[PDB]
């Protein structure tokens, strides 16, 4: 339909964030200990990095879909115009198994529950909303990669077609680091 | 020779055998002078059901002034061993207030296995007494196996790292659990 659209629709702790901490606090804490320090080491890892709180702390690159059987590799870069992803709209078969992959950046500081939310839309029906927590990261100037777990894109009469989607990534201090809108559209076959 | 690795952390308050239960585990003997706070990760080649697998196993500091430290070793986690110790009703108590929901937050779909630790202190004495100093009594088994249910762990293990009774059972159901592949999303969506 696109009434009953919001039957479909229809299918939808509390942990607590920690008091904020820098990571210079971090590591002044328990300066003594020798296996401590190590664990911080290990973690975070064998220092030095970036402090001047003028460039954001993280920055997301790219989301990419893995998938086998898909005769293209699918992404969308985020460090280019995120304006004009209002202007296309990206083919996903019905019914196959995807998983996405997010690969970005922090420079200054732990990013503290990082995650990405993804509201999805038809005819100005929210269909889904879904999360994926990527967790917490601290600063290094090798970029991280994280895969969703295996999902299945929908199929049937009813899925195929044209999808609106509002991308955004937070964290469990409410940062918002990114958000944009793109297309999504739900084909019997791949495009290309 | 080279194997499944599989990534295992250990939560838990503090005070609860977390790093001990870890050095035993590799050293095989329960230290003798001091502790460390932090148990240097490293793994463990470990036979299960006749499988050759490999464990990476991560101690963890359970003060809070590590709240935000601390998650920065969930992500690749395969399994969970959740630790409270059977001479502390306290830290059984903040299972369900601390540490499953940091858990159930930061490593969704991952399995938990509750462990109880240093059962050798359940029928000591002087234990008996300190904790009725203050009216209680050490855990029961029966109140550690629901608690497995009410947060909904693969399973229940209690051990003691001293005696080392039940320690070795304690990791093969960890791998056991790490091996086991069906969860998440549940259906959504759509
Ligand atoms: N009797 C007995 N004592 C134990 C056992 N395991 C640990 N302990 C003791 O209880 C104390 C807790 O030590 P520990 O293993 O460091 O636990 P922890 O959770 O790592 N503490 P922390 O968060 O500070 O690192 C230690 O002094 C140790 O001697 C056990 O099986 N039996
Ligand atoms: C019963 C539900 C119907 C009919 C429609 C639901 C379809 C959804 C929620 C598809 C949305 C999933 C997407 C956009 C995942 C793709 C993400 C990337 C390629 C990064
Ligand atoms: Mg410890």
């Amino acid at each position: 339909t696109a009434e009953q659209l919001a039957q479909i629709a229809a299918e939808n702790v509390n942990y607590k964030p920690p008091a904020q901490k820098s990571i210079q606090e971090i590591q002044e804490l328990d300066k003594d200990d020798e296996s401590l320090r190590k664990y911080k080491e290990a973690l975070l890892g064998r220092v030095a990095v970036s402090a001047d709180p003028n460039v954001p702390n993280v920055v997301v690159t790219r989301l990419t879909l893995v998938c086998s059987t898909a005769p293209g590799p699918l992404e969308l870069d985020l460090t280019g115009d995120l304006e004009s992803f209002k202007k296309q709209s990206f083919v996903l078969k019905e019914g196959v198994e995807y998983r996405i992959k997010i690969s970005f950046r922090v420079n200054r500081e732990i990013v503290s529950g990082m995650k990405y939310i993804q509201h999805t839309y038809r005819k100005g029906v929210k269909i889904d909303k879904t999360d994926y927590m990527v967790g917490s990261y601290g600063p290094r100037a090798e970029e991280y990669e994280f895969l969703t777990p295996m999902e299945e894109a929908p199929k049937g009469m009813l899925a195929r077609g044209s999808y609106n989607i509002k991308s955004r990534f937070t964290d469990d201090d409410r940062t918002d680091h990114l958000s944009w809108e793109w297309n999504l559209t739900i084909k019997k076959e791949w495009k290309d | 020779m080279a194997a499944i690795r599989k990534k295992l952390v250990i939560v838990g308050d503090g005070a609860c055998g977390k790093t001990c239960l870890l050095i035993v585990f590799s050293k095989d003997q329960f230290p003798e002078v001091y502790v460390p706070t932090v148990f240097e990760n490293y793994v463990a080649d470990i036979e299960v059901d006749g499988k050759q697998v490999e464990l990476a196993l991560w101690d963890t500091a359970g003060q809070e002034d590590y709240d935000r430290l601390r998650p920065l070793s969930y992500p690749d986690t395969d399994v969970i061993l959740m630790c409270f110790s059977i001479d502390s009703p306290d830290s059984l108590e903040n299972i369900p207030e601390k540490w499953t929901p940091e858990v159930k937050h930061f490593c969704p779909n991952v399995p938990i296995i509750l462990v109880g630790n240093k059962k050798d202190l359940r029928n000591d004495e002087h234990t008996r007494r300190e904790l009725a100093k203050m009216k209680q009594e050490p855990v029961k088994p029966e109140e550690g196996r629901d608690m497995a249910n009410r947060i909904g762990a693969f399973g229940y293990m209690e051990c003691s790292a001293k005696t080392k009774d039940g320690v070795r059972e304690v990791f093969e159901m960890a791998t056991r659990a790490a091996l086991q592949a069906r969860r998440g999303k549940k259906k959504s969506g759509c």
